[PDB]
């Protein structure tokens, strides 16, 4: 276009991009700064990062770029490339390991009026307080702080375009939800001198994560093998397994635990729920193993070296099993050939006495197996309950 | 310095534009011979199909602005000028993978007083091609640079590969030029061709960007040692263990403890090889081949050790032996496997009793003893039927990998070796 | 219209950028650092890199950049881009990757006297060799290491900051934004200015202004996820002892499931400890202890099990070693007669093979006993050693040893 | 070429590449978006994202760069570099990364008539959601969306780009066979091309291209379900074990090992999205639980098998149901010296006679563990059969529509 | 300084800096390079690239950047950007993926004689030739190649500054000791023509590994299960748990061969010495295994089968047990009830029979067991120190 070719070249003739858009170097440009979230990239737990894709819409008036329509053919809205003319040096205060302040010079849109709206992109890599206390049912606050790097408020002033950030085209994130959003201006003043008012724009999202992949993919193995390692105790001692099956959760736990390190963020500001949970696990099946062992001992427990304390006996052979109602358990050379019958009978005498002890010793160790068997699933049960319910009932 | 008039006459009094052809006319075509140096081959990485490779463009074209009397001036023969201000021909990698298609190095020009001009930038480029998974860790690939003038199309440009003398007659550099003396073979690839070829495109047309094309081919074959060495040799080891489940006896309670941690092992080898290979589907590798038909053998192992375990424990109170079975496994087939006053009364009927009761227990151990021969038996026949089996299969696959050689001959239906030692005519 | 406009481009005109603005010869520019910690984003221990964000504030004097206010409205302050204007090229040193520069170039705030203040941000990943004698229960003694890398000392002269008179030899944490880092928490952040006496005052890298950062790791994570689960399984070495020493006992399984776990533990932390081997970390020794605490355990289990199963038969029960373990530590007729005769002949000899037999097993329960003592106590003095030297590993009172001053606000 | 100098000094004497070439004040360039694949890349589900290398077939009309060709010894066409001359700002909106624009700035194409055509090429990365419910035998939805990013509906005029000769719009997305790579993970089923507008937004238009891709799961097939498969045999066959041999906790036990180790491969390569969880993982876990079952059952049976009167008295109903009922239906179906003497063979004899009572009803309780022994690997053979056979038909009518919708 | 400002405008007024810098064309330029390594950022084995932190010093002399001190107050040094004059365009030949040439664009010192100092920052990624044949005892020597990329040695001369690469701030590595460095200049000639030198200067540093991150992480372990893998032998057959532990200690082994897979490095070039050492395990430890149940085997064969052969018997029941000094192993009814117990003892005749067999066997694998466990602690010995000290003497 002529006419709109004409205009660019007298509008920028004698344009000094260096020098602020005012009459007058007393007043201020008022800055109309409105933050649009396009997509959440990514939450980073363990350096504290939030990664958007937003677009920092700014308004302004410059009086030096303004025509008279009628002059040039009726053009009222040119575009003009972003590095033509004074922009405002926004600043991403608390930029993590990203941009500070935008890079994309994108064409901005010049009426006729002077009114400028440039809409430049944007990646947002923000520093915040990542809170894993309830992970995976973690609420997370992560903002953004906004404002003129190198002017004060009484020569440069942004005000925010409305009170929430312009989510309309967000796209849904499928690791978080977005519970809330808001927009804050703030005036902060210095013991210098209260007539210079230092102004930011701070954007805050209420993100709230979906604890679907964590829970299917570490939470539900763990109670797998708590149930597991409560279980070994209904597993006879006379199938010499017990200590097989308790290590082997173990090492399926520790192979698990493997599998949750790689999971898991690796924070050490908190412990997490599943940290909590792990190791609530870990000494679960510890003790399983540590019982197992006792009940192992007391069942090949020798009546020759042995013999079985009255307490014993009175606890866990004629109370205990009285009350366990749902259980089934019960509650010439003649002279040499005589001689040698003899000793054949006596000698099964002894034997028959020596088993008979050494049943009474298993049957002790049996009915402590029961009681663990019913402590032990009691335990899981109540841990499991007590580590997640306080969490989902906040929820 | 002469040098400075020269340069100041050919660009700034000749009033030479960098953006316009060197041609005299706007019909004739500028001829550009390219060819490709390879520094050094850094990666094949496998997993997202990218050779990254340092390469160094040779470039040559006439420019007819740059042309000068060597006699007016002192004795100049040849000028260094930077390839931003003269005209310099955009030749890009088209196949990359980073979004890198330029040289790195933007280095200076050589003019000849003739105007012929030499441009040597080196760059680092990463270019995909795809890998042939097939017979992997004992592979070979085809990895392919395609360079394209996307600056102007056919009838503007051509592009070609550049010509060496020997001895009075010219011939195309048909191969990519590899220095034998600085060239360092890289860790894990060894190359065995090297072609380079100018591609027209007829179904499309000269006046396009997509018509010509000058391609450089590497195929490379993978040197199998840390393969063989940390993967191959210990799983097959670990797999033709489970074999001697069969000779553990069944009184030693530990042939499935061992033929199971024998699949645990195998598991353990299939979670590392699943690292090491990309996602594609065309085909299955050859170590992924060997850890599914072995773990499957393993698992038949296990299953038959198990049957084994259910025939040596069965009893008289719950199972019956048929004759059938008798016959079946105590007679034909080990012979096949070529296998290895009252009370004196009262005290009378007493040891009658006992002596019927020992009796009834000597039948049972004996009928108990006939079960561990039937398990013994079937002990022998599995093991003469797997263990062959699995001998052969991993001989036969690895033989089948370690058979995989290089057509020694690219472009199968050409007879010519692009080899630098013999070229055409 | 701005009366900025005027005065910028009356000091911009005919000014060079290329030129330092020292007045005559042998002037030096003073320029004052002062770093500001934003985030201490991570210490990456493989790469011996710590990334942080900073705004380092850098303040010297342009004579060609003073004005008379009167003359301009008074104004006495203005804003100009730092491209356009000479800068003392301040660069961070000790940097991993190529980064010397700041990361966004910002104004600079000039005033009518000449004196000019930029404030430019900036992200740097700084070299941090390891002290990995004590990890994870460490602190770490990284530095920043700011020089000139045009100027020499004979042309500008680093100095620190003073504010009231008082020299700002710390990095300022503004107390209320900073936040921690979660694994790091700040002990010390002395500053000073360094010098390289091996040089003269030329070369560029003769003076330089270094910030420290003494940070003790907080090593929550390695606790609840590998120290304690690894002491945990370790510990269950012990009750190999109270395990019957025969087929179903399940010594050797529960003492070489433990090696396995610990095995996987290996795997674990070699993921986490870093590649510099200068020392062995404080986890890598525990577990090699542990491990070798465990092989010694499976070895006593196969002693203890040789013994308990010997018979009559293979081996032969001296009385010294019993002293020693038990001690201080009608033809029809006759023919019945014989059967009968022979029958009590055979049950005696079994007896007597039998009790043979439980001897062995006595004197391997009481090796059982005694090893196990010396295990538990072995394994519980080795543990609570290694890990209570971690624990004392206290980060230093002073920031310099031989300094009195603590280089605190 | 001499002329070539003289026509491009005439041509940009005063033309602004800033400038939107417009006749009068108000009318519209009309320009021309098409796309040519070089190559799928990756369509990486970690962090929702595809990489192609791809061509922008981009054609315009600006009526400044006119010249007659008879005046310049008949040259037709030129090639300027791109900026040069106005361009509309084409850049891909639904970038993963921050990068808009293009990555290769080709030299423009000039004709006479004044018709500019571009074609730049770009390593683009789009982001697109995953389906994650049918992962690893998915098909993915992936889109890429062209606008300007200056020019609205009011400036510029969006449409479908032209054939080679060029007659009707090109409504998908160009793949030329001389230059195209199979991914070798995905089929491209569709890829059709449309423009968008918004009912709300009237200034807003877009021409967008989808591509309709489908995976090849044969390498999740492999390394996933063949072992999944084995270990659910062997979860299976631990009901085939006796008792006796002590080896059933093992067995299952180490069956659960393996599936763990499964998991552990598998958890590096599943996407981290939780709004479905993928057949892979839900088949994992159906795995997993059985053989946790195979587990519960396994103690079960060797506490029934291990039982004996000195502990337990046998209940009425388990003898009716797991001896009388069960087995037909699983197939089972089972001088002072002399009297000195005398009494010593008279309490052997009772011993004998106790014992034997004795073992008589310990086989009755081995038989009953026998029984529940078949009936559990009937139970989870049919269990195992229907689910991983449920399953697979699941995750094999998971098919990429006929009619792509766009 | 308005001096040094009228001296710049002067010195490039007229200045082309694509001009080479001498009197007349026919002269070359001698340039004075030197190395300066301040760190050793990196060595990667498997892709064969030296990443390092240097600075390349360059001198030179520019004879139209000639001054007078007298005509500009006495300036007699200045510092100007490097963009602004002629560069020599030194290049990396042996550069990996990193820049060829320097990018740094640092200022520069100039003298008022038009000698030139210039020492920009650069990061070198070289191709290192990687010898991991004694790995992690190993010594690597490997290059800086440097040179002028577009003039040959008639136009640009390059000469070392010293005989060796400055190290005076060379920040020690941790993981590396720099054992020797040196720095050689290089003439190549053509086939073309022998009166066009091409010079190059190539810096060598011979470096060596520091072997204690690999020892404790890779080769104790292997030394535990290598001492466990004979341990076997000792223990009983009639304890159900020598496959067990020996199929045990096989997948402890399996699974540190993770730990090897994600540190050793994965070249094919050569087979490392802890490649060897850890498939001596391997090997090792499968050949225990394959013994251990061959001797399992022969503890339990039946007398009713198997017959002991003579040969058997001569060697391992009377020879070999002679000459092992370490064991301390030794070297109406009535008719009826008469029939009945003469029946007992016959088949007590036939019970002890077979037992003493069997017993037989059982001491000939007990026999075999304790000469497997002095050969195989001989051969774990052996072997440790035949592939360690081999190369450790060397040291
Ligand atoms: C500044 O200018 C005013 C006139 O506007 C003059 O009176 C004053 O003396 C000047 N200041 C100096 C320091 O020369």
């Amino acid at each position: 276009s002529e006419h709109e070719t004409r205009l660019v070249a007298n509008l920028l003739e004698n344009y000094n991009k260096v020098i602020r858009p005012v009459e007058h170097h007393t007043h201020f440009v008022d800055i109309t700064v409105g933050l649009q979230l396009i997509q959440l990239i990514s939450v980073d737990e363990v350096n504290q990062i939030v990664e958007t894709n937003v677009r920092l819409r700014q308004q302004w008036i410059d009086v030096r770029l303004r025509w008279n329509p009628a002059d040039y053919g009726g053009i009222k809205k040119i575009r003009l490339p972003s590095d033509d003319v004074w922009l405002p040096d926004l600043v991403l205060y608390n930029n993590a390991d990203g941009d500070f302040a935008i890079v994309h010079m994108t064409k901005l849109l010049l009426d006729y009026t002077g009114k400028i709206m440039w809409t430049p992109p944007a990646i947002f890599k923000s520093y915040c307080e990542i809170i894993v206390t309830h992970f995976p049912f973690d609420q997370q606050n992560c903002t953004m702080k906004l404002g003129i790097w190198t002017y004060d408020g009484t020569k440069v002033s942004i005000s925010p375009e409305s009170d929430r950030p312009d989510l309309s085209t967000f796209m849904e994130s499928g690791e978080w939800v977005m519970k809330d959003y808001r927009g804050w201006k703030h005036w902060v003043y210095y013991t210098c001198c209260p007539d210079t008012p230092y102004l930011d724009i701070t954007y805050h999202f209420i993100m709230q994560r979906i604890p679907l992949y964590f829970v299917v993919n570490v939470i539900i193995p763990c109670l797998l093998f708590s149930f597991l390692t409560g279980l070994v105790f209904y597993l006879p001692t006379d199938s010499g397994e017990k200590m097989t099956l308790s290590i082997s959760v173990l090492l399926s736990l520790t192979v698990f635990l493997l599998v949750i390190v790689e999971l898991i963020p690796s924070t050490s500001s908190a412990v997490p729920l599943i940290g909590k949970y792990m190791l609530f696990t870990m000494i679960f099946v510890i003790s399983s193993i540590i019982i197992t062992v006792v009940v192992i001992n007391t069942h090949h427990r020798s009546p020759s070296t042995h013999t079985m304390p009255q307490w014993v006996r009175k606890i866990f052979i004629d109370t205990i099993p009285n009350v366990m109602f749902f259980s089934t358990m019960k509650r010439p050379d003649v002279k040499s050939a005589i001689e040698g019958v003899k000793y054949i009978a006596e000698h099964m005498k002894s034997d028959e006495e020596s088993s008979n002890a050494a049943e009474e010793w298993k049957y002790v160790a049996m009915v402590i197996d029961h009681i663990l068997l019913c402590v032990f699933m009691l335990i899981c049960i109540i841990g499991t309950v007590s580590v997640f319910a306080g969490r989902l009932i906040e929820l | 310095n002469e040098e400075e008039r020269l340069i100041n006459d050919l660009l700034i009094v000749n009033k030479y534009n960098k953006h316009v052809r060197p041609v005299k006319h706007n019909n004739e075509v500028v001829n550009i011979a390219l060819s490709l140096t390879l520094s050094n081959l850094i990666s094949l990485k496998e997993t997202d199909e990218t050779l990254t490779s340092n390469v160094w463009m040779d470039h040559a074209w006439y420019d007819h602005r740059l042309t000068w009397n060597a006699s007016e001036y002192s004795d100049i023969s040849i000028l260094r000028l930077p390839p931003e201000l003269v005209w310099i021909p955009d030749i890009v990698l088209q196949n990359n993978n980073d979004g890198q298609y330029h040289v790195a190095y933007f280095c200076n020009v050589l003019v000849r007083p003739n105007g012929y001009v030499t441009w040597l930038p080196p760059a680092i480029f990463r270019s995909s091609c795809p890998i042939n998974v097939l017979y992997f860790p004992f592979d070979w690939q085809n990895c392919s640079l395609k360079f394209t003038a996307l600056n102007y199309d056919a009838n503007e440009i051509t592009m070609d590969l550049m010509t060496d003398t020997i001895d009075g007659k010219d011939y195309p550099i048909e191969w990519i030029i590899i220095d034998p003396e600085a060239f360092t073979e890289n860790g894990e690839w060894e190359i065995i061709h090297k072609p380079a070829k100018k591609n027209i495109y007829p179904d499309k047309f000269p006046n396009g960007t997509n018509y010509q094309d000058v391609t450089f081919y590497l195929i490379i074959r993978r040197k199998p040692l840390f393969y063989v060495i940390n993967f191959i040799t210990p799983c097959v080891l670990i797999s033709f263990l489970a074999s001697l489940a069969f000779y553990l006896p069944a009184e030693s309670g530990e042939k499935m403890s061992t033929a199971i941690s024998v699949l645990l092992a195998q598991a353990v080898f299939l979670l590392l090889t699943s690292q090491r290979l990309p996602e594609t589907a065309l085909a299955v590798p050859l170590i992924g081949k060997y850890l599914m038909f072995i773990m499957s053998l393993v698992t038949g192992v296990i299953v038959n050790c198990g049957i084994v375990l259910n025939f040596h424990f069965r009893t008289p109170s719950t199972h019956v032996l048929s004759t059938r079975v008798k016959q079946i496994f105590l007679e034909k087939l080990p012979r096949i496997l070529h296998m290895s006053h009252d009370e004196i009364k009262s005290g009378i009927d007493s040891t009658n009793y006992i002596v019927k009761q020992i009796k009834e227990k000597n039948a049972y151990d004996e009928e108990v003893g006939n079960w561990n021969l039937v398990g013994q038996t079937i002990d022998r026949l599995s093991m003469f039927i797997i263990t062959p089996v699995m001998v052969l299969g991993t001989i036969f696959i690895f033989v089948m990998g370690n058979f995989n050689h290089p057509p020694a001959k690219p472009f199968e239906g050409d007879p010519f070796d692009y080899s630098s030692d013999h070229p055409r005519c | 219209e701005n009366e900025e406009g005027r005065l910028i481009e009356k000091l911009l005109g005919d000014y060079d950028k290329r030129i330092i603005p020292a007045k005559t010869l042998d002037h030096i520019i003073d320029v004052t650092l002062k770093l500001t910690l934003t985030n201490l984003i991570s210490l990456n221990e493989k790469e011996e890199a710590l990334t942080t964000n900073v705004w380092i504030e850098i303040q010297w004097n342009d004579y060609r950049l003073s004005w008379n206010t009167s003359e301009y409205e008074g104004i006495d302050l203005v804003r100009i881009p730092s491209e356009l204007l000479w800068l003392p090229d301040v660069v961070l040193e000790n940097n991993v990757d190529g980064q010397f520069e700041v990361a966004y170039y910002a104004n600079v705030l000039v005033y009518n006297d000449g004196s000019m203040y930029w404030l430019p941000p900036a992200i740097y990943r700084s070299t941090c060799p390891i002290a990995v004698t004590y990890f994870p229960f460490d602190w770490q003694n990284c530095s920043l290491v700011f020089r000139s890398q045009t100027y020499n000392a004979h042309e500008v002269n680093l100095q620190l900051s003073a504010e009231e008179g008082e020299a700002v030899e710390w990095i300022h944490i503004d107390p209320e934004d900073f936040t921690e880092n979660g694994e790091w928490t700040i002990r010390h952040r002395p500053a000073k200015k360094n010098y390289n006496w091996q040089l003269t005052k030329d070369d560029t890298d003769f003076q330089e202004i270094i910030f420290f950062l003494i940070i003790q790791r907080k090593p929550l994570f390695y606790i609840i996820n590998i120290i304690a689960p690894c002491v945990l399984i370790s510990s269950l070495v012990v009750l190999v002892y109270f395990l019957p020493a025969q087929a179903g006992g399940q010594k050797c399984t529960l003492s070489i499931s433990v090696l396995l776990a610990q095995t996987i533990f290996l795997f674990l932390i070699a993921q986490k400890v870093p590649e510099t081997s200068l020392n062995v970390p404080l986890i890598g020794k525990y577990l090699i202890f542990v491990m070798f605490v465990s092989m010694l355990i499976v070895m006593n289990c196969v002693i203890v099990l040789n013994v308990s199963l010997r018979t009559p038969n293979t081996h032969s029960l001296s009385e010294k070693i019993k002293h020693l373990f038990l001690g201080f530590l009608a033809p029809e007729i006759k023919s019945c007669v014989e059967a009968c005769n022979f029958i009590a002949k055979s049950t005696k000899e079994q007896n007597d093979s039998g009790s043979e037999n439980e001897n062995w097993v006595l004197i391997g329960k009481v090796i059982d006993k005694a090893c196990f003592w010396i295990a538990l106590l072995l394994f519980s003095i080795g543990t609570l050693a290694i890990f209570l030297t971690g624990h004392f590993n206290q980060v230093p009172e002073f920031p310099f040893p031989g300094d009195p001053r603590k280089y605190v606000p | 070429s001499v002329m070539e100098d003289t026509l491009l000094s005439v041509l940009f004497e005063t033309y602004n590449p800033k400038v939107r070439p417009a006749q009068t004040v108000g009318d519209k360039v009309t320009v021309r978006v098409g796309l040519t694949l070089t190559n799928l890349l990756i369509l990486n589900e970690k962090i929702e994202e595809m990489t192609t290398n791809v061509f922008l077939n981009l054609a315009w009309t600006d009526y400044r760069l006119q010249w007659d060709p008879a005046a310049y010894e008949g040259i037709k066409d030129l090639r300027i570099p791109s900026s040069d001359v106005w361009q509309p700002d084409i850049v891909l909106m639904n970038n993963n990364d921050g990068s808009f624009e293009i990555t290769l700035h080709v030299n423009v194409l000039v004709q006479h008539t004044g018709a500019v055509s571009w074609q730049p090429s770009a390593i683009y990365r789009s982001s697109c959601t995953i389906k994650v419910m049918y992962f690893p035998f998915d098909w993915q939805n992936c889109t890429m969306v062209f606008k300007s990013y200056t020019y609205d509906t009011s400036e510029v005029t969006l449409q479908h780009a032209l054939d080679a000769k060029g007659e009707r719009e090109v409504k998908e997305i160009v793949i030329n066979k001389d230059a195209f790579t199979e991914n070798g993970q995905w089929s491209i089923e569709h890829k059709p091309s449309r423009k968008n507008w918004r009912s709300d937004d009237p200034s807003y238009e877009d021409v967008t291209f989808y591509l309709i891709i489908q995976r090849k799961p044969l390498f999740y097939i492999v390394y996933t379900i063949i072992p999944c498969i084995l270990i659910s045999i062997l979860a299976i066959l631990v009901f085939y074990l006796p008792p006796d041999a002590g080896e059933k906790m093992s067995l299952s036990i180490s069956a659960l090992l393996a599936v763990t180790v499964f998991l552990l491969l598998l958890a590096d390569k599943v996407p981290e999205t939780s709004l479905s969880v993928p057949i892979i993982i839900r088949y994992l876990m159906f795995i997993m639980i059985l053989v946790a079952f195979s587990v519960i059952l396994s103690v079960v049976v060797l506490n029934l098998h291990h039982r004996s009167p000195n502990t337990h008295t046998m209940p009425n109903w388990i003898r009716q149901i797991f001896i009388e009922t069960l087995p037909p239906f699983l197939w089972i179906q089972r001088p002072q010296d002399l009297k000195e003497a005398v009494e010593a063979i008279k309490y052997i004899a009772e011993q004998l006679e106790s014992a034997s009572e004795f073992d008589d009803l310990k086989k009755d309780w081995q038989y009953v563990a026998m029984v529940a022994d078949r009936l559990f690997l009937y139970v989870f053979f049919v269990i195992c059969s229907i689910g991983t056979f449920s399953i697979f038909l699941d995750a094999s009518h998971n098919v990429p529509p006929d009619n792509p919708f766009a």
